[PDB]
């Protein structure tokens, strides 16, 4: 066992390239290879590449050979993975996964039994842009929600009262739209009794605009 | 082991100057592999001399079948006398690393 | 490349129950030193994949007993002798004799509920939204299962098409219902141009469709 702790999200812009890291602990890092896998919806899982350590010897598959640079750094137990020439299809989810090298000392007959964390790399022509926050509120159980609306790039926060507030509450995940920018709405499911008694606000947190808004509905 | 690479002859001696040609075969199974020429140095301490692919007086040649290998030592010198071998990396499918059997290369004095 | 097909792609069970998923490869996947690299791999909601199944027929380390495989040529099936709720989320088998390593397209294994009708909800645009120049109309089915729901928007009895994006959460992990939002998006000016706004839903769990309007301005 052990342990991979990859490098945080990437958004970029198509054309690019993104570098992101692969930090190991618990295990040896030369008694394991380091392989690369991509996860999107109009693709699935796919293996990108493997590295070994010690040799820097790298194997690609052919969809990724000549745009992708896999790099390991034994003394720092971090394996590297260097996407160039971003299409708007690399959005994805990439996952680094150990493989055991069988040696005549010991033999492995399993491929990935440890997986990084994931790392997010959107790849979009949009700007940053923090979000349009909107009241829900209809014209013996009442809902609510607010409208997260025009922000890129992902993600938001959406907390209810401060977090006070979690019982019977529905985020639901953010759609890509026409113009390039999210949009997210979040609902909540209150007893018709409490609409003039409680104040219901919304906790809209976008870091990468710096943006915090306090909404009551 | 499953398929090592064989690395001949298990014996070589030279006179110190020439030229020691090693014979290392590997009959690969699907190419994503690496060859690496090693010398075994005080106790079991491994140098790496040279590596196919990519001092030059370790030579590494690719013969024109897909199995053959010769690893020189170019000018070879008293203290060049030791411990050889030749290691297979498969990086995949399924990593695996076979090393062959250890040769010895001696060189003699020159008269 | 050899390519991986699961079968099939959704698989509502039951608690308690067998289950069952295939996967077929696309030629043979026996490797050269004549071992079998296929495996089964596990992704539960919001987790990175784990294994599960090693060398066709081979449970890992910590997985329990109900896990099993087989398998024989380019069929294998892996089998679950009793489903429970921690068993949810994606499963995808994978071979490993061949480069490039390739997946299947995977599994989505979800529990079996009793059926339950949605509760609808209509939220008319904002004063701050209509400001913006943008108008948008959300519906909202609560709590309902299965997945398969239609909303149909109608302004003025008019069906419309193309100007609606939905989205549906995951199957919630203490009543295992799901919960999806119409978004109707539409130009202030098309919006103050017609007056009745209304979604129609249609569910198993309703008998017949249920509708949710608003008219603009009341
Ligand atoms: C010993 O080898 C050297 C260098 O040769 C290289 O490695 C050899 C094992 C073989 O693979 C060669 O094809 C490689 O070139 C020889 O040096 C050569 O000497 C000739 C003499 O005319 C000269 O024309 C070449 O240019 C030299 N090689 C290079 C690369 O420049 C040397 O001759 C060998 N010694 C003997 C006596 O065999
Ligand atoms: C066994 O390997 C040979 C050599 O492969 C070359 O060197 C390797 C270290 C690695 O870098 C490969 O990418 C290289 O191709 C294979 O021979 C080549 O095979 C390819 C197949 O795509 C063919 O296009 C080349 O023309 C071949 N060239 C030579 C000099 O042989 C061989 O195919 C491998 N055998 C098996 C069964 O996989
Ligand atoms: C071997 O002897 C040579 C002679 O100059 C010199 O490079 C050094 O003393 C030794 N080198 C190695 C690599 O053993």
């Amino acid at each position: 066992q052990g342990q991979l702790v990859q490098s945080g999200a990437e958004v970029k812009k198509p054309g690019a390239s993104v570098k992101v890291s692969c930090k190991a602990s618990g295990y040896t890092f030369t008694d394991y290879e380091m392989h690369w896998v991509r996860q999107a919806p109009i693709h699935g899982l796919e293996w990108i590449g493997v590295i070994e350590s010690e040799t820097g010897g790298t194997a690609y598959n052919q969809k990724f050979k000549g745009r992708v640079t896999i790099t390991a750094d034994k003394s720092t137990s971090t394996a590297y993975m260097e996407l160039s020439s971003l299409r708007s299809e690399d959005t994805a989810v990439y996952y680094c996964a150990r493989e055991g090298i069988t040696t005549v000392a010991t033999t492995y007959y399993w491929y990935f039994d440890v997986w990084g964390q994931g790392t997010t790399v959107t790849v979009s022509s949009a700007s940053t842009k923090g979000p349009s926050v909107f009241p829900l509120a209809p014209c013996s159980t009442a809902a609510l929600g607010c409208l997260v609306k025009d922000y890129f790039p992902e993600p938001v926060t959406v907390s209810w009262n401060s977090g006070a507030l979690t019982s019977g509450v529905h985020t639901f995940p953010a759609v890509l739209q026409s113009s390039g920018l999210y949009s997210l709405s979040s609902v909540v499911t209150v007893p018709s009794s409490s609409l003039g008694t409680k104040t219901y606000t919304c906790n809209v947190d976008h870091k990468p605009s710096n943006t915090k808004v306090d909404k009551r509905v | 082991p499953w398929n090592p690479p064989t690395f001949s002859p298990a014996l070589l001696v030279v006179t110190e100057g020439d030229n020691a040609t090693f014979t290392c075969s590997f009959s690969n199974t699907s190419e994503s592999f690496v060859l690496n020429w090693y010398r075994m140095s005080p106790s079991n301490q491994t140098d790496k001399l040279a590596a196919f692919p990519e001092d030059c007086r370790f030579r590494v040649t690719q013969l024109p079948n897909g199995r053959d290998f010769h690893m020189s030592v170019v000018r070879a010198r008293r203290n060049d006398s030791g411990t050889y071998l030749c290691g297979a990396i498969s990086l995949a499918p399924k990593a695996q690393i076979k090393e062959s059997l250890r040769a010895e290369l001696r060189v003699t004095e020159r008269r | 490349d050899v390519v991986m097909t699961q079968s099939p792609l959704s698989l509502p069970v039951t608690l308690g129950q067998p289950a069952s998923i295939s996967c077929r490869s696309s030629q043979s996947i026996v490797h050269s030193n004549g071992n079998t690299y296929l495996e089964w791999y596990l992704q539960k909601p919001g987790q990175s994949p784990q294994l599960l199944i090693y060398k066709v027929s081979n449970r890992f380390s910590g997985v329990p007993d109900r896990f099993s495989g087989s398998g024989s040529g380019t069929d294998f099936t892996l089998k679950i002798s009793r489903v429970e709720a921690e068993d949810v989320g994606v499963y995808y088998c994978f071979q490993g004799s061949h480069v490039p390593l390739t997946f299947g397209q995977g599994t989505k294994l979800e529990i079996k509920r009793t059926v339950a009708a949605p509760s609808v909800f209509i939220f008319p645009p904002s004063d701050e939204q209509l400001k913006s120049g943008t108008a948008s109309v959300v519906c909202l089915l609560n709590n309902f299962y299965p997945r398969e729901a239609k909303v149909q928007w109608k302004v003025d009895n008019a069906l419309q098409s193309g100007n609606s994006q939905e989205s549906v959460t995951e199957q919630d992990s203490k009543d295992s219902t799901y919960s999806l939002s119409s978004t109707l998006t539409l130009s202030k000016a098309d919006y103050e141009k017609h007056k009745v706004y209304a979604c129609e839903v249609t569910h198993q769990g309703l008998s017949s469709p249920v509708t949710k309007s608003f008219n603009r301005g009341e």
